[PDB]
């Protein structure tokens, strides 16, 4: 329209108050030190704790949280002025500065499920995992046009201006024009918190400059921004201003007493606690308890190295608890998501969905730093079979599509099972190809158990009785707290202790004189560490690792 | 934001009265001769080095950098306006375009500023203008080119990965009507344009007649056009990243210079393309100059002690330390790290073709080191064995959405140019892929009469092969040609074959458990009191050694020849599974390639004979 | 660069159901430049070179084209043009610009822009009567003469409109002159007993104000619905031998007298004067300054009861020039050249007057005393100075009102003076 | 109107040229002395001879006389800049300065008869005697509105804004608002030279500030200004920039 506002008092008051907030002269200059740091590091987004804003001026914080657009604009202008006051040249270089928000928000810290329409036009925080992204295209924000005929210049903010007043040609001044990058991604609540009963919520996220590469599909990020609606029926979008990252890291005293070795052995009873209604396979149970535990974090800055992502396969006869064991783990599963069979959504791939571009993160990707339970392995397509191989080796998933190239974290383990296609006994031929899995890459797995229905009448009596007794006319949560404690403990190895264990490793190899030994040194480390993690010890015990060797010893029969 | 007349005058003066004395120590009016040639159609492309502009106008250089298209058009117009004053005679009618241009000028003058009564500036050019990036602007990495640098003259480096063939692209489209008798011009800038229907001729403006017009290709201006995709140099891509591809469009005389797999330097204007939920656009680079080298045309003993010491003890000791031993095998990698880049210019391209083979992936987890070779080795790119389908190396025709009209793409061999090529999962490769490797052994004679493939791949890298054992470990009781089903003759073509049998050597196995802890356990990785140093500098130390270019001894060959006589007899007389043939001769000469360069003596060479032998002795009886 | 879009460009026209108009455009261009007229005796020079130049020097911005020159040099060309000039008229106007093109040539810096030129067309053909202005003759050039009764002031009318890419800006549009006139056919063409017809006129850039009400003018234009006026012209032996014999009769005075007035009433002397008025006197043009009245007027007074009612109809039947009124006239048009106020913005309404119409003749004034006092203050002047004046605030225009006066009214009931002891001196004592 | 152009190079060139004209350094500074006189005398209308403008740059004079609006605005801005450069305080005192034209005009010196429609959007001179005349009324040009509720200020150029965006009350700040006086006068061609045959031409003249009392009904005045058109009835008006009495 062109009508203008002359010196809005609210805007000027906001500018003065925010400038006073940034001018930390009476204090040591925490924000002023941050401003120097950002100028030195060539970054143009200042992150401000909301708690400080409450402390200095509660009314400002209340207005900011209740009114987003104008308050954010005013605070951005205040930051521009303060930076220019500290240094004019840095301000002259750049066009407009942006401000992000961090800290703790009382009522606005919501989950995608909780984030209903009621928080419209208010700054909110959303927590979850990225489920889709797109490539990084630039979107025009200020286009400058020059007309050689009329010697006039026209500028437009945000049908593209192509015609002058009298339809003269217009050759745009690209250099004077400003382009900023743009990216559209989406989120799901964490699996452990999102109920499986009711439908999921998806919230759109738009990233501005300095945020396209900050978050990648498959990680867990915190997004804070203005929640607006792009134009009866309106679609909700969230314009972000700060994104961080997560790093998936009152009964502690109750736990500590459980960890005392003087009373009883906690490991032995714990192993039976996970497969309550399955008789036998106690050695199998110990392995399954091992799979949950184990270290998955190494001091890897800007690179990669040996990892704990090794996984356990289960092959056996139908109705022989092979299918059920997955379910028991899935139920009391920490940070674990189920997927099975075909999974026609790209089990480990983004598939680059068309007709929208979306990159639907797959099952193994959305399960970062967890355990993946997969049933009916042979049901997976050959493409998945080829694809799934690459995940376990380097620890990353590579996807190469039409222009789309991606890096995905694959810090994952697999508890997979499949029926022996048609094989019923599967003892004459080596399982390496008899289980339907074609490649010899099966050797990469940690373990391969065979649960055949061997003619063992003595066991057959106990199996029948065990089913019937389970009615229980007259400890799930305990294991959940256990895994959390071991997650922050790194039971470092001692070479002096390890030496005695390693001595019998050769004797394991020599058993064939009287199915690969060359990898076994890898699985010995993880299994031995797992035993110590149960005891919360920071040092690996000789007795603890000895049971790991026996686990290996009975691992190959 | 300036008066354009003043800038046009400034560039006019700058072009008219600048010179140099580098031309044979003689002032030759550097730009003046080029202008004279352009006026006489003796030169098609005009290059303006911004360095000369900076010698007396740094602010003009900065203004040009801030905005490239506008100053480019301004310079084009200035050159066009400066040409006519240099005309001396009648046009000698170089091509049809000059004929049409001279008739147009003659007819316009025959009828001796109206906004729509003049020829478009691009139609009467017959010259092309480009900018060479000023030396002040440091080269930028492709990942760092974002939306914030749109419209800025930038320079980026990379490797050509997808180049189409030269095709004509239309600048000005010529339309003629059957009633008007005039010429209608429609400049075309986007890759898509809409043909005209109603002529805009002034005569029809009065009559509002049908004015049905027919497009013609006679007097239209055409310029050359190409599509090339460029990917980041692998040496500067972080290990936790992947290289990215950015599209580059080259036009005019600048075409027909890039070849696949070649390192190029590109300078141009970063502009968006529309393709007719927001305002979406892509990015490309309109190149202006692709540059080769100019200088290529034609050490005290008190500071360090590096060259006197064998590299087998020094270079090996700080490369791939996590490897569980097997240093003797690692020695060949040192030969592989050397390669055959230093070759005599006599057509011996096979020097860089080292087809090394390894059998057994589960063995001591050596499958890990294969990836490590590509990353650390410079001038080499990461390669995968069976990481995709068969479309990744060959070419086919499918549907497209963004662009691509029967475009040509390269394979894994082209991906690593004159470097180290790593292929994994050899067994999983199909027979068609297996023949493709075998075709490289035939000294690059790729002629195919099939519609989709007619290329000649520049296979100058080094092929590294890792072979899984076929559904079981090597059988001592069974000899070759019976236990392995693939013909030995196919494997015989390979120069070097390596297999590791995991023997129950308990003493050696003891070392690994202690050795496996040390990695990422402490900061003393080179245990032999080596200073930690910067990781970047380790590669640079290697580069200066390659630049020395020492000379191998020719007389040394005759002495080794006498040794070969005994070696042949004992090898054949054994009649065991291991056997040699004339192919050994290639290996022996190839052995001296890395061995003799290291020793910078140039007085007496004797030790190389035993050193060359010692490399064969480990290869001998390797089983 | 997929966003921008340069314009469409057309070159010069080098090389060379809906009929092509280009050839007609050329024939206009060729004729205007190359045509020459003149005689050998006065010498040969390009007469239009300096004559047109003087026209542009005086700022006329208009050039006159006589069709006679086109007919005389080549009659075949001229015949074709008359058929459908309406559409081709604009093309002719455009061509005139190119011709100027020619001798303008060097324009003194500040005459850089060559302005539009309007061309008016005239013919010496005999005008047709208003009977020819029917629907059959639609969209053809006409020639109708007449007398102009109504005139409007200069207004503004827009030729081409402009929109905003929101108020319409008139400053970027170029407007032209505009005048509104009402034309009345000459009495001779009008039937004996018939209300005279009326036709509105629509002028152009230079047709405005070149004619004033009451002049005898010739209108030339295109009929369409009103006359798109293109040109207006201001005006300045066997039958004689028969007239001479009638004139030479010594007793011709008497015999006319009894013919005009039936012998039912009135003296022969009374009849004798009437014929004198019909001839009228002579307007002697003094060489020095003011001219002379030279126009006698007769006022019919006396006692009533002389069969006056039959006189009113008889005078209508016999008057060569004159107007029959119904009571106190019609609408707001009075007996003098008065003006009125436009109901819309009070722009201009020049209603004219009866005495204007009969300039040069006589007007049959009936119910003379019954006219209003407002017009009287003016009617005194015109009856003496043979011209009516407008007594408005700032109108000084004095139309030509030389008409003689024939006032018929009931006599007023130096002893016979009611309110105008000056008008009587200006008439004759007639029974 | 209020619509502006964003860094027009032609406008900038006009501004630079007129500013160069104003700063008469190589000459004695006649116009600079006139600027001193106007600053001292508290008058804010500088009369510039057109003949000097021709002498310095015929192209400027031509573009001025052919397109009055843009050139006049640019020259006014130039005068403001020159005054501020010579004395900033005096410039800060007033809002906008106006410029008048006098001297000799070759073909644009017309009469009400001569002043046909062809001179639209061109600077003209009219000679005659005042006929009709109206009283002095104030006309609003910039009305400042302040909203007590929303604590916002809205300003509009030139119905009257009475309700806010959300119908809150608006109480106008009269002081910040600028009002200028206005008057409507008319002219008729001279009695001796206007022929008595054809109808008279009346032209309407609107006077801005500093012109209401300079010419009174019945005198003999020369008016120079811009011949514009107001937007079913189309009437020509003449917005004036200089009025001078005549009858020597």
């Amino acid at each position: 329209a062109g009508t203008v506002v002359l010196d809005d008092v609210e805007l000027r008051e906001a500018q003065r108050d925010y400038l006073d907030f940034l001018d930390d002269e009476e204090d040591q200059g925490i924000y002023q030190s941050k401003v120097r740091e950002l100028i030195s590091d060539n970054q143009y987004r200042l992150i401000v704790n909301v708690n400080d804003l409450r402390r200095k001026n509660e009314k400002r914080a209340n207005r900011l949280l209740n009114n987003a657009f104008e308050e954010l604009v005013a605070f951005q202008r205040a930051l521009k002025d303060f930076v220019a006051s500290i240094d004019a040249t840095y301000a002259k270089q750049y066009e407009e500065f942006y401000v992000g928000l961090e800290g703790s928000f009382g009522s606005k810290h919501v989950s995608p499920r909780t984030l209903t329409s009621c928080f419209l036009s208010c700054v909110v925080c959303v927590e979850g995992i990225v489920t889709k992204c797109s490539l990084v295209r630039p979107k025009v924000v200020r286009s400058v046009h020059y007309c050689p005929a009329t010697k006039k210049t026209i500028e437009r903010r945000y049908v593209y201006p192509t015609k002058d007043e009298e339809n003269n040609p217009l050759e745009t001044e690209y250099g004077l024009s400003v382009y900023k990058d743009h990216q559209t991604i989406t989120i799901q609540e964490m699996p452990e918190k999102a109920p499986a009963g009711q439908l999921p919520r998806s919230v759109d996220v738009i990233l501005d400059d300095d945020l396209v590469d900050k978050a990648k599909p498959g990680d867990r990020v915190q997004v804070v921004g203005t929640y607006r609606c792009l134009p009866g029926t309106f679609r909700t979008v969230l314009i972000a201003c700060n994104v961080k990252q997560m790093s998936k890291d009152e009964d502690i005293a109750k736990i500590k007493k459980f960890s005392k070795t003087r009373s009883k052995d906690i490991f032995d009873q714990l192993a039976k606690s996970l497969a309550p209604s399955i008789h036998g396979h106690d050695y199998v149970k110990k392995a399954i308890l091992c799979l949950l535990l184990g270290g998955v974090e190494r001091d890897l800055e800007n690179g990669s190295h040996i990892r704990g992502d090794i996984n356990i396969l289960l092959i056996g006869d139908p109705s022989v608890a092979k299918s059920q064991l997955l379910r028991y783990v899935l139920c009391t599963a920490p940070r674990a998501i189920p997927t099975t069979g075909r999974g026609s959504s790209g089990v480990g791939l983004t598939a680059a969905v068309t007709t929208d571009r979306r990159l639907e993160a797959g099952a193994m990707v959305l399960a970062d730093r967890g355990v993946v339970c997969i049933d009916e392995f042979d049901k997976m397509s050959d493409m998945d079979r080829t694809a799934i191989h690459e995940v376990m080796e380097q620890g990353r998933v590579t996807i190469a599509k039409a222009g789309i190239h991606a890096r995905l974290n694959a810090r994952c383990s697999v508890l997979a099972a499949a029926n022996p296609v048609y094989g019923r006994y599967d003892q004459y031929k080596t399982p390496m190809e008899n289980i339907g899995l074609q490649d010899s890459l099966l050797s990469r797995f940690d373990l391969l158990f065979i649960m055949l229905d061997q003619m063992d009448p003595e066991q057959d009596r106990e199996i029948s009785d065990h089913v019937l007794r389970m009615h229980r006319y007259r400890s799930a949560a305990f294991m959940k707290k256990y895994i959390h404690v071991a997650k922050i403990i790194k039971p470092v190895l001692t070479q002096e202790s390890a030496t005695y264990i390693a001595e019998e490793y050769s004797r394991l190899r020599s058993q064939d004189s009287m199915p690969v030994t060359a990898r076994t040194l890898e699985t010995l480390i993880r299994l031995a560490t797992a035993h110590a993690k149960a005891r919360m010890s920071k040092t690996v015990d000789l007795q603890d690792a000895e049971e790991a060797v026996e686990l290996v010893q009975y691992a190959y029969f | 934001l300036k008066d354009y007349a003043l800038e046009k005058e400034k560039v006019k003066k700058f072009l008219q009265e600048f010179y140099q004395d580098d031309e044979l120590g003689k002032k030759q009016f550097k730009y003046g001769n080029q202008l004279v040639r352009l006026a006489h159609r003796e030169q098609v492309a005009l290059y303006v080095d911004l360095d000369d502009v900076a010698e007396d106008d740094p602010e003009l250089v900065d203004s040009i950098c801030e905005n490239a298209r506008r100053y480019a058009k301004l310079f084009a117009d200035a050159v066009q306006e400066l040409l006519p004053q240099y005309k001396e005679r009648e046009v000698v009618n170089k091509d049809v375009l000059d004929v049409y241009i001279e008739h147009r000028l003659m007819m316009e003058q025959r009828s001796r500023r109206s906004p729509q009564n003049q020829y478009p500036a691009e139609l009467m050019r017959r010259f092309e203008l480009y900018f060479q990036g000023p030396s002040s602007n440091k080269p930028r990495v492709i990942r760092e080119v974002r939306a914030d640098s749109v419209g800025k003259l930038v320079t980026v480096r990379g490797i050509v990965t997808r180049v189409s063939e030269v095709k004509p692209k239309m600048v000005v489209a010529t339309y003629t009507c059957d009633q008007c008798g005039a010429e209608t011009y429609q400049p075309i800038q986007s890759p898509t344009f809409m043909p005209l229907i109603m002529c805009p001729s002034q005569e029809c403006q009065t009559n509002r007649s049908g004015g049905r017009l027919y497009l013609q290709t006679r007097g239209s201006r055409f310029i050359k056009f190409q599509e090339m995709k460029m990917q980041e140099h692998s040496d500067q891509v972080p290990v936790g990243n992947i290289p990215r591809s950015i599209t580059v469009l080259v036009e005019g005389e600048n075409t027909r210079i890039a070849q696949p797999g070649d390192h190029v330097s590109v300078t141009g204007i970063f502009l968006p393309i529309l393709r007719t939920q927001g305002l979406l656009s892509e990015t490309y680079l309109e190149a202006h100059r692709i540059v080769k080298m100019n200088k290529s045309e034609d050490t005290r003993e008190e500071l360090r002690q590096i060259a006197e010491e064998d590299f087998y003890e020094k270079l090996a000791a700080s490369i791939a330390p996590e490897i569980y031993g097997h240093e003797d095998v690692k020695k060949a990698l040192l030969l592989l790290l050397v390669g055959g880049v230093d070759q005599s210019p006599r057509g011996m391209k096979i020097r860089g073709n080292i087809n090394i083979c390894l059998m057994g992936d589960p063995g001591v987890a050596k499958s890990q080191l294969l990836s490590y070779i590509d990353r650390l080795a410079p001038r080499s790119q990461y390669t995968t064995g069976r990481g995709s389908s068969g479309v990744g190396l060959t070419a086919a025709v499918l549907r497209d959405s963004v662009s691509g009209e029967l475009t040509l793409e390269g394979g894994a061999l082209v991906l690593a140019d004159q470097g180290v090529c790593c292929i994994d999962e050899f067994d999983k490769m199909a027979e068609a892929d297996r023949t493709a490797i075998h075709e490289v052994m035939e000294q690059q004679t790729i002629s195919i009469a099939k519609a989709g493939i007619l290329t000649t791949l520049n296979a100058r890298c080094s092929i590294l092969a890792a072979a899984n054992p076929a559904y079981g470990r090597y059988n001592p009781r069974r000899s070759l040609e019976q236990n392995i089903q693939l013909p030995a003759a196919l494997l015989s073509r390979f120069d070097l074959l390596w297999l590791i049998q995991d023997r129950p050597d308990r003493d050696n196995d003891l070392r690994l458990a202690q050795h496996i802890t040390y990695v990422h356990q402490h900061s003393r990785q080179p245990p032999s009191q080596f200073e930690p140093l910067d990781m970047k500098l380790m590669r640079r130390y290697i580069a200066m050694c390659r630049e020395k270019q020492p000379m191998v001894p020719e007389s040394l060959a005759d002495y080794i020849t006498a040794a070969y006589v005994e070696m042949r007899r004992e090898a054949w007389a054994s009649k065991d599974a291991t056997y040699t043939s004339a192919r050994t001769l290639l290996a022996i000469l190839r052995l001296s390639t890395a061995l003799a360069r290291l020793r910078m003596v140039d007085v007496v060479e004797k030790e190389d004979v035993n050193e060359a032998i010692r490399l064969m002795e480990m290869s001998k009886d390797s089983l | 660069s997929g966003f921008d879009d340069p314009g469409i460009f057309y070159s010069d026209s080098f090389g060379g159901g809906q009929a092509r108009k280009s050839q007609l455009q050329r024939r206009f261009k060729e004729f205007l430049r190359q045509y020459r007229v003149g005689t050998d005796r006065t010498g040969f020079t390009f007469k239009y070179r300096d004559e047109l130049k003087r026209h542009y020097n005086l700022g006329e911005y208009w050039i006159e084209v006589e069709m006679e020159d086109l007919a005389s040099f080549d009659e075949d060309l001229a015949d074709y043009l008359y058929k459908q000039p309406a559409e081709h008229l604009q093309l002719l106007e455009e061509a005139a610009k190119e011709v100027a093109d020619e001798v303008t040539r060097p324009r003194p810096s500040g005459e850089e822009v060559l302005q539009d030129i309007q061309v008016m067309l005239k013919s010496d053909a005999s005008p047709s009567s208003i009977r020819s202005l029917k629907s059959d003759m639609m969209s053809h050039l006409v020639k109708i003469p007449g007398i102009i009764i109504a005139a409007s002031a200069v207004r503004a009318k827009a030729t081409r409109i402009s929109i905003q890419c929101y108020f319409i800006m008139p400053d970027k549009c170029k407007c032209v002159d505009f005048q509104t006139l009402k034309l009345q056919e000459l009495p001779d063409a009008v039937p004996h007993g018939e209300m005279p017809r009326h036709m509105q006129l629509y002028c152009d850039r230079y047709l405005c104000d070149k004619v004033v009400p009451g002049n005898r003018v010739t209108i030339m234009g295109i009929y369409s619905i009103y006359i798109r006026v293109l040109g207006i012209q201001v005006d300045t032996p066997q039958e004689e031998e028969e007239f001479r014999r009638l004139a030479a009769l010594p007793n011709v005075y008497e015999v006319i007298s009894k013919s005009i007035a039936p012998s039912i009433f009135g003296g022969t002397d009374m009849k004798k004067a009437i014929a004198c008025l019909l001839f009228g006197g002579s307007r002697k043009r003094l060489p020095d300054g003011l001219t002379r009245r030279g126009d006698i007027n007769l006022l019919m007074l006396g006692d009533p009861g002389t069969a006056k009612s039959q006189l009113l109809k008889f005078v209508e039947k016999c008057s060569p020039i004159g107007v029959y009124t119904s009571g106190k006239g019609s609408s707001a048009a009075g007996l003098t050249a008065s003006v009125m106020r436009d109901p819309s913005s009070r722009n201009f309404i020049m209603e004219g007057g009866a005495m204007v119409l009969a300039d040069g003749g006589v007007v049959c004034i009936d119910e003379f005393d019954k006219m209003r006092e407002d017009d009287r203050v003016a009617i005194h002047e015109a009856m003496e100075q043979q011209t009516i004046s407008i007594a408005k605030a700032g109108i000084t225009t004095t139309l030509n009102s030389r008409c003689s006066v024939l006032a018929a009214a009931n006599s007023v009931f130096e002893d016979n003076i009611d309110f105008m002891p000056t008008i009587l001196s200006r008439f004759d004592m007639i029974f």
